[PDB]
């Protein structure tokens, strides 16, 4: 049970700013996502002493430095892995993972399915800019084929992958999508993602004006299409159809949400059935080694 | 005088070769004897040649021995596999008549004891009890305590019924009669039963799992690999009882990543793997060094390189343990010797990780993983427990604050006013990225002086032998240490001027202590089971000793006679 | 006599500091001059301290120099970072007025040229063209061929638009009038354009891509990492022209995995990465050694450990390159020095991999990666090309056959009568798993003697200096070699008894040639940019030299005055 | 274009057996898959000289040893990665990957999506026994939760993943499922997988009687449910519903099949658009570096 929600009163977004100034380029969509994280923490009255923000490697992964809470800057693609050890060891903390599209679905694509499968109670904020930003503009698993980029001067020889469809297939119990230019969409979907008990994934389009020349703000604004409220967020098949972009337009809103046991709860059931506790008489275990 | 007896039993797996070895060990243990076992499973899961070798003695044992004194073959393949070692002077029990072979020209001087094992099992209409007939035969011929031997079978077969236990007991004394019917000519006898000492029997891998639990383990993340998977099995079974958790990650990178996540959250965490796994953990172990996050990795060494020989014996991961990280990324590297160290040094590993906020690597091996020993029964209060330096709350918190001992106090999440970041980028006192020249020189000296300061707290490099000047000094590590102990028992008993040193802290290494040893040694011999002479390499680089590498790399450990023979050549 | 000129341009990243430096370097080449550049920037894309330093001379250059002759500050941070080096006798151009700073009391004798760079950029309604007004101003003051300057900036900025180019051209001649209108008192002028000698300008990483292409590269698999991403860009651009393919894998493990897959198929394959990537490739590089599959890995070293300093200068991957594999898993390790080596030694890497069927690692570093030099124009037939030993079809094929030189002939799939397996398990001549002791010893000796025989074929360890006995010997590797070359010009010109040796084959190392050097040296100094003195470790372990480690770890390379000052200390 | 098909006449399944005897336990389901690999090679008249079989680590991965062809035994979970380098370098070869469920969706789960996304022309035969066999009985990503195994004595603390659904989402262009107890079902689906130009994935249930005590032949025999012939193998949505096991019964047959450019073809277009060839005047490339 997370004990960090609704512990502080009359909180503003600026209370969660840290002493570290931002390093992102002016106009970068990561500012909106960071601002959506701030508003989300404020609307929940989060005691940031019980808040863990763990990131991988990339421009996107520099976000924990800018948040006033417990935080980790780990290796490329290993954030969700490191975060799982954090969440399991201390189920009381509110755990959030932040990283880019290359960080998550390229080097980190091996850890993605098991995060969602095991239903670890944490939030994954993936900033999807369709390019490798910090390494100066190499194409990513979400880049469109016609794009010409750093290591692809003659176009992309493969199609992009569907981040929402991946996570729905992996079995995430909270799947949402937003645009960085709608900072109140980010704040709301991130808010519901944190309160949700399970693996919550939030895919947020974030423009990169420095290196990405075709996935621009105007493009993302036309690409999105907000989900109608009459959509059933318990219909996995309807959410997978939404993820597959009907009519070519990417959905924004809540796609799928369901309640299911989390990893730390199932780990607890194992200890409960054994009557396990910190003060177990360890001499019983050694007694089994008598000849 | 001979105080030990070495009995090797071989045959087709499924005929009870492994269980019969464990029963003999438990019987000698209930009779107050020291036991040192070593077993090999068939090379394929589906079946094949299995081998168990048990050693019982009235004094302490330190390795497996040069070769067997008594051999017991359940079939012909066991005979042909060991025929080169059936030398004159040894006892030989085999399945005859009724078996699937007739032994070749038995060399003159071999005390052969043909026992119809398959016949008596077939005469009882139950071939499943073939291994029981050999237990009765070996108990009679070589004085295995029949009361403790039947007691071990009673504890194991009592839960199936009164007719199941009485039936296997009938096969025991049937082989007892077949044995005593023959003329005992061998001079080989198990020492007479003493007072049963308060001890336990435990395999090396199980000892690592226990050592982690006794050391305060709270989180374990594993991925299966031979020969280290057993450690996860013990921890998955028993750690949930003590309020901890085990998770089977998707790979070794994810496993060590989870360890850091739980260690940053404040829990004592560890993992176990082998050669291929340690090489995959290299990048994350550097992150552990940079961010100063405690973590323990036990590498049960197998044969290499690459997939190598997963089931054989080798201690070849010393180059990887020390130089396995990109950039300047040192580690604290230990190596166990026996089942005793597999408990104490796994505790020591968690402590040194807690004390120094650094990645600690504990080197085991594939033999020691499965070898069972008799060790004094451990008590949870016997072990010193060290915890990470916690912030006192006074002042403004800095995760990487510069102190006089370079150990910045840690703070688990939830501690008020202690919000901080653990990072892999080079950083300043507050954890913020810092690419400046002076800060990189400053932080390298902080983390290196911190880890090098283990030499002022952890000292495990025993010295035994002559006290004065010596003709030959012997330095070895790992389970090879126990092999050299018995070699030193024999070398000193002949009055040779030799001394030995048994380093168990491999990195950082006490260069000054090495020079103190090699100063009293004309020649220095370094026996290790790896091709390049890896410990000898770090001796030429860091100390003034010019060693003589005695390197073998055939998937088999050393024997004491190999060490003794190598020393006498260099004495001259 | 001073033959060179050092121009340093600095400012906040994103204001075009690096682009302006490339233009100055290209202009001096059109004038028939030798160029050696050097850049440093922060790990962040758009903010921090950025610096470019171009060196033009009438003779060959080997490093960046001690410090600048002309300095240009785009903002206040650029001024404060170099204020200690703005000493009397140097020219100083700065952004004033209108900038974000006012310089302190300019010391008497410093030729200060205040230029309103930021003011004119706001006057043109386009702040992006701020660096061009400084570019035009510098062309006048020091006689940079202005005609070529507008051509190079047009080719680079023509792809940005038609109105962006017209603004940058307007800033050039705007700064052109401000500069020569002022009273030129500095004695610094770039030589007038001569006939450009037959050379080319190339960055270190781009040169690695060319050498691979010229060496017969057919498959390249990359994953982005700084400062190695450029190699993938050059190879992806030009290798498709020569019938090859480049693929961007999902990670470094997949990257090296694909290299072996394409090399087993019979094509010359390679990859490029950095510290964290090489540590991820450790397990797969062991597979390459065991299976005897050729593959090349270029590790452009950055700052470590862990994420470290991704943009700074460091040669700290020597411990990882050699001992990075579990078990006894050696590699062939080279280290380049200049843009020349980035072509020739990349050919050598592919050749040594093909000839010896082993994993080859070529270590570069971050400075040389971005430094551009003038090197003689290469011709594809200038380079010796070696191919893997192919089966002649005679007899029955065995993938790991024991031959006289330990090199088993290879056969690409599709070759008739040559169906075989490449395996990571320990194996026999036919590739079947073989766990026997004698075979492990036999195959260890096969693969080691094979790779060790490179010392009998490849020798790249130049020696220069005094011919007789020397007071101090200098041994260094990497781009530090060029720094010691210029340091040796100054040490020998004063008649000091010093000699230098520049190893470029690092593992295996020619122990005999090292000892031949250290015999004629009272003292041996090993300068290297890593914390632990990594080459010094392998010097103490394998040779008889007791070296003096000169270790810096501040993200900065050495300068000739640092070496010269260190040498004179050890002389007397 | 694969050049290994229909090069040999009057071939029998035993013609592709090698000199290495099998090492598997009696009753192991991998035998059925191996005999299906033989029949598929024979029905296609494959010149096994142009056939590459690349495997990872595990009981399942020992299959190439028993096949008479070019073969590679690499590291755990990297077979599909290594095979990609083989397939790209030599598009003429018939490339086949063999491995288990732990090899494929655990340590190898990071390379799976990119194989199918980029549509590399190769066959993936995954032998799904719901356990880690060669390491003596640890549970796998396909293991059922109620199973007790080596490292999970108190049950599995997570749910299994859907191998067919992963590959359909990843974008595999040929997805099939079979049971090892029907060795002619395996042989047919494997045959069509090889002829297919694209990434063909075949998930085959293979019993492990030595360590998996609940996923037995009798269980797999009842779990299967053959796909009706009126099923549309071009309807991705219908195939994903079949993959999600309607009614608890797992489908067997061909679920999805489609024609799309392969990786080696898109890589070839890059060379064709540049007029690239082996005898390019490399001085043209060096000339661009002139001052
Ligand atoms: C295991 C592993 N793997 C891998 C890796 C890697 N990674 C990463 C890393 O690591 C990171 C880490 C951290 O975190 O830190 S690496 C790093 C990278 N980085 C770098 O490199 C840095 C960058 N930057 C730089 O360099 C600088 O700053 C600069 C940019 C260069 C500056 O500039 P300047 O000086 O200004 O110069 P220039 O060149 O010129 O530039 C400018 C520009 O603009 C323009 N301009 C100028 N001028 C002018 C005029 N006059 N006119 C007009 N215009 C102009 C020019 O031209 C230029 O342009 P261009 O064209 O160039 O543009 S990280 C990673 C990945 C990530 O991804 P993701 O996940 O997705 O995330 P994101 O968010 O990012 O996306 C990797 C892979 C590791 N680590 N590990
Ligand atoms: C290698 C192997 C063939 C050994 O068989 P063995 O020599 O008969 O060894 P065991 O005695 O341990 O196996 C027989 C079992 O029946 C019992 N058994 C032993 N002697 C017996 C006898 N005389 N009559 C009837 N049952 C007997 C044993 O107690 C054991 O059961 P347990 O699990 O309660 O210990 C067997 O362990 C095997 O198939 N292993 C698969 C891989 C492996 O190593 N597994 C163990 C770790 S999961
Ligand atoms: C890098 C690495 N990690 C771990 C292992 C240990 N290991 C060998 S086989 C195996 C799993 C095999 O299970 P599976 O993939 O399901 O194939 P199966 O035996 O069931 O056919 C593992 C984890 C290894 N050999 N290499
Ligand atoms: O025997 C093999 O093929 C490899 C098995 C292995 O590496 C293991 O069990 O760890
Ligand atoms: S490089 Fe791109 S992703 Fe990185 S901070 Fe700048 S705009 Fe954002
Ligand atoms: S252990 Fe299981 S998977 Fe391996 S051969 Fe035996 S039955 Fe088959
Ligand atoms: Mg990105
Ligand atoms: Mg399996």
């Amino acid at each position: 049970t997370v004990e960090a929600f609704h512990k502080m009163e009359n909180m503003k977004p600026k209370d969660y700013k840290s002493e570290v100034p931002t390093t992102w380029c002016p106009g970068c969509g990561h500012f909106g996502i960071l601002n959506g994280v701030y508003r989300a923490m404020a609307e929940l009255g989060i005691d940031s002493t019980k808040f863990a923000a763990i990131s991988g490697i990339g421009c996107s992964s520099r976000m924990p430095y800018f948040v006033d809470s417990y935080k980790m800057h780990t290796l490329h693609g290993r954030a969700g892995a490191v975060a799982t050890g954090t969440q399991v060891a201390r189920p009381d903390l509110c755990v959030v993972v932040a990283g880019g599209d290359g960080d998550g679905f390229s080097i980190g694509g091996g850890h993605m399915p098991h995060m969602a499968r095991k239903n670890v109670n944490m939030t994954y904020v993936l900033m999807d800019n369709g390019i490798y930003g910090l390494t100066k503009g190499q194409y990513s698993p979400t880049s469109r084929p016609e794009m010409t980029a750093y290591t692809t001067p003659y176009g992309g020889p493969e199609n992009p992958m569907n981040p929402l469809l991946y996570m729905l297939t992996y079995g995430a119990t909270y799947v949402a999508q937003a645009f960085a230019g709608k900072p109140k969409d980010c704040a709301e979907l991130i808010k519901g993602a944190m309160e949700h008990e399970g693996f919550a994934y939030v895919n947020i389009f974030s423009q990169c004006p420095t290196f990405n020349k075709i996935d621009t703000v105007d493009f993302y604004r036309d690409l999105v299409e907000p989900i109608p409220e009459d959509h059933d967020t318990s219909d996995l098949g309807a959410a997978m159809e939404l993820a597959r972009r009907p009519g070519g337009k990417a959905p924004t809103g809540l796609l799928y949400k369901t309640s299911a046991p989390t990893l730390d709860q199932n780990l607890a059931k194992i200890r409960e059935r054994l009557g396990g506790h910190v003060g177990y008489d360890k001499n019983k275990i050694i007694a089994l080694a008598k000849p | 005088e001979k105080k030990d007896l070495i009995i090797r039993v071989a045959g087709e797996g499924g005929e009870g070769i492994i269980s019969s070895g464990d029963f003999i060990a438990a019987a000698c243990a209930r009779a107050g004897l020291e036991v040192y076992t070593f077993k090999t499973f068939p090379a394929e899961i589906k079946g094949g040649y299995a081998m168990y070798q048990v050693r019982a003695s009235s004094e302490k044992l330190y390795c497996q021995g040069d070769t067997f004194d008594v051999f017991c073959a359940f079939n012909g393949e066991a005979y042909e596999q060991n025929k080169d070692k059936i030398k004159p002077g040894t006892a030989f029990v085999y399945d005859y008549p009724g078996g699937d072979f007739e032994p070749d020209e038995i060399p003159e001087g071999v005390f052969a004891y043909p026992i119809p094992m398959s016949q008596t099992a077939k005469e009882m209409k139950s071939y499943r009890s073939k291994n029981m007939v050999a237990l009765g035969a070996l108990s009679e011929l070589f004085n295995i305590s029949e009361n403790t031997l039947k007691e071990v079978l009673s504890d194991k077969f009592g839960k199936k019924g009164e007719e199941v236990l009485a039936f296997n007991l009938e096969a025991f004394d049937k082989g007892k009669a077949l044995a005593k019917a023959l003329t005992k000519a061998d001079p080989f006898r198990v020492a007479d039963p003493q007072e049963p000492k308060d001890v336990i029997i435990m395999a090396g891998n199980d000892a690592v799992g226990l050592g982690g639990i006794l050391g305060g383990l709270e989180f374990f993340s594993a991925y299966p690999i031979t020969p280290a998977t057993e450690v996860a099995k013990y921890v998955a079974t028993h750690l949930p009882k003590c309020g901890g958790d085990l998770v089977q990650a998707e790979d070794e990178i994810a496993s060590i990543a989870q360890v850091l996540g739980a260690s940053y959250a404040g829990k004592k965490s560890m993992t176990a793997t082998s050669g291929p796994g340690l090489a995959l953990m290299s990048e994350m172990l550097g992150m552990a060094h940079m961010s100063e996050t405690p973590c323990l990795v036990v590498d049960v060494q197998r044969g290499g390189p690459s997939t190598g020989l997963p089931t054989k014996h080798e201690q070849s991961d010393l180059f990887l343990a020390i130089h396995g990280g990109h950039g300047d990324s040192p580690r604290i590297v230990l190596s166990v010797e026996d089942v005793k160290d597999c408990i104490s040094m796994t505790v020591d590993g968690l402590n040194l990780a807690e004390k120094y906020q650094a990645p600690v690597i504990v080197l085991s091996d594939g033999s020691l993983a499965f070898s069972t020993q008799t060790i004094p029964r451990p008590k949870p209060e016997d072990f010193t427990i060290i915890n990470r330096k916690t912030w006192d709350g006074q002042g403004t918190y800095k995760r990487y604050e510069l102190t006089e001992d370079n150990i910045s106090p840690m703070a688990a999440p939830g501690t008020p006013n202690a919000k901080h970041i653990a990072t892999g980028l080079e950083h300043g006192e507050t954890g913020a990225p810092n690419y400046s020249p002076a800060n990189h020189e400053l932080m390298h000296r902080k983390r290196f002086n911190k880890q090098n300061s283990v030499l002022d707290f952890y000292k495990n490099m025993e010295v035994e032998g002559v006290e004065g000047e010596a003709d030959v000094g012997i330095i070895t590590w790992g389970s090879t240490i126990g092999v050299v102990r018995e070699a030193m028992q024999r070398l000193t008993a002949e009055g040779l001027k030799v001394k030995a040193m048994y380093p168990k802290l491999l990195w950082p290494m006490p260069v000054a202590d090495y020079d103190a040893f090699g100063a009293t040694c004309k020649k220095v011999i370094v026996p290790e089971v790896n091709f390049q002479g890896q410990l000898s390499h770090f001796i030429r680089a860091e100390t003034s000793i010019k060693p003589i590498p005695y390197t073998i790399c055939g998937g088999l450990p050393f024997t004491p006679e190999m060490i003794v023979n190598r020393v006498k050549e260099e004495i001259q």
